[PDB]
């Protein structure tokens, strides 16, 4: 997946960590805003 | 500034590309001159303006 990228604009790195269940998300791109929901 | 790109965009959205827009009569996919045109145009900002 990590491949030949280009002129990157946005970049955020979360704090590093180390790693029967449900994991349901929601993606919403409205007026240029990306909204994420989740529940476990 | 984007020389021309189809129609109205949605609020707060950008336009960066090298797509040679064929806004002119024919659907040319060249560089410039007629029909096939560069998508971006630069302002003539001079102190004499």
């Amino acid at each position: 997946v990590y491949s030949s990228a280009n002129n990157c604009t946005f970049e955020y790195v979360s704090q590093p960590f180390l790693m029967k269940n449900l994991r349901e998300f929601v993606f919403k791109n409205i007026d240029g805003y990306f909204k994420i929901y989740s529940k476990h | 500034y984007r020389l021309f790109r189809k129609s109205n965009l949605k609020p707060f959205e950008r336009d960066i590309s090298t797509e040679i827009y064929q806004a002119g009569s024919t659907p040319c996919n060249g560089v410039e001159g007629f029909n096939c045109y560069f998508p971006l145009q630069s302002y003539g900002f001079q102190p004499t303006n």
